[PDB]
């Protein structure tokens, strides 16, 4: 439904009861249970969201945040919050936005246009294999099979100073969603706060569908 | 090296009545003008009697070198032909030491790399 | 890009050169090669399109037709036409629309709202298994595993009078697209012209995501 811009008392309470234990009382990702948690809960104060429909460096839209709250983040303790009502999940969006000054000064960039997903073929997969292994050498961080055991894997770090070793995605549980549109979105938007950049500039729309098709090919 | 020619060392009158492409409009041999070829001579003797398709134009798939579309369509139009081709040594020419060996010599002779032999 | 409402000479020629051999000179699905083709090429004169974003019984939007042309239809001779230009594929949309009087009298119904795809879990899959096997008995046509070998499978027929035996979808090559959103769309819109109906009324939005998750579970 409609996500408010205003902060409400209900929004404070929902965050307090269901989000503060991990993300912290002030959204610093420093709840008590964050000391022993891996991956670390998001520090909302930086305004850096991994999963957006906006280009690299931009803030998330209010709908981007509501989507992540509803769907959750696989390969982490970030469960789906479908257990909460539509309004409850929408009332905490401004609470998360109030943790970062960047939301008050800049406006989120326009959402990218997905377009029509290209038909996967033997041709598109091999064109993505070429990009993955030769043109951009994604096996550096992710490995030849995408297991997350490449040479540069163990040394990767957040912009928050935390180790972010790329998880094995051959299970098919992508953090932003396991849809072909979801994976294409990640390559078109980039993951803010992580060494995983946007390839909207290095590759065309068609080439990122080629790359998406090969990435899905690595799933079991 | 001269391109392969089935009619090497044959006189021009012999190639004119056996190799030169008439349609189904004529016969073959010294009595080519006395009869017309049967329909299937398009396939039995292609050089002399083959004629192009007339229903679905294939030029755009050749003109843009869309080898992939040959398989995507005929995978469903004629599944038997694709099933044979996918199982042949032309699809997997480097799958055994014997196949890899013969393929390597062919690559040298044709100046090309052959990871597969396609309908194209 | 922009799909015209007007019929152009270019649109006539593109259909003539690339669509008439199968779908017929007047869109009756009666090209010469249709006599030996299975599945039969679509008879556009009925105004019945399998793959829409509109409810059951409605016409397709101009974007629905352009999407099917670009992506193609797996498990059939309907190849993707990405080989053709953006404008060429858009110029044949009105040509296909001109084959059916229904496009001139009625306007396509509003596109349905997909919403947010629910997170697949062990719980959602079992709730879809219950719907698939007990509440709606989809194994009748599709079989227990979705192989298309149910008791009522061989006897199904088009609204055009042709046998439509549900293809084995355990390969994952769905005709409308293999995305979780695509499969959810089919259950929310129904396939016009086939005995595969819409379940937008029998099931809620959440239950069709449950059902979608179980259908994807049957893929290999
Ligand atoms: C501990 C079990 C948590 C609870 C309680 C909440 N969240 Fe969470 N969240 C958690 C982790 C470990 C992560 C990072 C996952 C990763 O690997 O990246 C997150 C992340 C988020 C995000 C990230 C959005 C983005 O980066 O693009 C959001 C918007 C978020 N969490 C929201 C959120 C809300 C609204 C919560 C209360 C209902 C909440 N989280 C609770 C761990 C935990
Ligand atoms: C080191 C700088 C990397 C390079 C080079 C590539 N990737 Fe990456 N990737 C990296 C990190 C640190 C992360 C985040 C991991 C986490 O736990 O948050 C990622 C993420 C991905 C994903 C997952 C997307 C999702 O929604 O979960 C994918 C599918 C992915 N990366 C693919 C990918 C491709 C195609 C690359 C070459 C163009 C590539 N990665 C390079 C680190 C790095
Ligand atoms: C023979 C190789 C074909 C050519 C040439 C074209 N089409 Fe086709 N089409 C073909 C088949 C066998 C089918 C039915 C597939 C099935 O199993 O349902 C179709 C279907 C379509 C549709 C259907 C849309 C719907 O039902 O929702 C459309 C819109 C369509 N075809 C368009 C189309 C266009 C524009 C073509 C010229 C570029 C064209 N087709 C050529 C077989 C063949
Ligand atoms: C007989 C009346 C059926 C019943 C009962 C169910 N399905 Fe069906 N389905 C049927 C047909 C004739 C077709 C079209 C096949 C073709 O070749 O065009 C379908 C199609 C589907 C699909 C494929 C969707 C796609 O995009 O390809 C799916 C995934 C599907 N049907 C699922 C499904 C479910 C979940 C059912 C129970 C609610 C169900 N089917 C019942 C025939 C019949």
């Amino acid at each position: 439904i409609e996500i408010p811009k205003e902060v409400t008392e209900e929004g404070k309470n929902v965050y307090k009861k269901y989000c503060a234990p991990c993300h912290g009382e002030e959204g610093g990702g420093d709840g008590l249970l964050s000391r022993s948690m891996l991956p670390k809960p998001r520090n909302f104060t930086l305004g850096a969201y991994k999963f957006r429909t906006t280009p690299s460096g931009s803030l998330p839209t209010d709908e981007d945040i509501y989507r992540t709250i509803s769907y959750g983040v696989p390969n982490s303790t970030m469960i789906p919050w479908d257990i909460l009502t539509e309004e409850q999940r929408a009332s905490v969006v401004p609470v998360l936005k109030s943790f970062s000054e960047a939301f008050e000064y800049r406006e989120p960039e326009p959402s990218v246009d997905v377009g029509l997903p290209l038909r996967p073929t033997e041709r598109t997969i091999l064109a993505g294999k070429k990009i993955y292994e030769e043109k951009l050498e994604c096996w550096k961080c992710h490995g030849v099979e995408g297991r997350g055991d490449g040479p540069s894997a163990s040394e990767q770090e957040d912009d928050f100073g935390f180790p972010i070793k790329p998880f094995d995605f051959t299970t098919g549980k992508f953090k932003g969603g396991n849809s072909p549109t979801d994976v294409y979105l990640r390559f078109t938007t980039g993951l803010n706060g992580t060494p995983m950049p946007s390839f909207a500039k290095e590759l065309s729309d068609d080439e990122r569908w080629y790359l998406t098709h090969y990435v899905m090919s690595l799933v079991q | 090296i001269p391109p392969p020619d089935l009619y090497k060392d044959t006189p021009a009158w012999y190639q004119a009545v056996y190799k030169d492409n008439v349609g189904l409009s004529e016969g073959s041999g010294p009595f080519t003008k006395y009869f017309k070829a049967q329909m299937l001579d398009m396939y039995w003797q292609p050089n002399r009697h083959y004629e192009p398709m007339e229903n679905l134009d294939h030029s755009i798939f050749i003109e843009q070198e869309r080898r992939d579309l040959c398989v995507i369509c005929h995978e469903e139009a004629t599944p038997g032909i694709v099933a044979d081709w996918r199982s042949s040594g032309h699809k997997h020419p480097k799958s055994t030491p014997y196949l890899s060996s013969k393929t390597a010599q062919i690559e040298k002779n044709v100046g090309r790399v052959l990871d597969e032999v396609h309908c194209f």
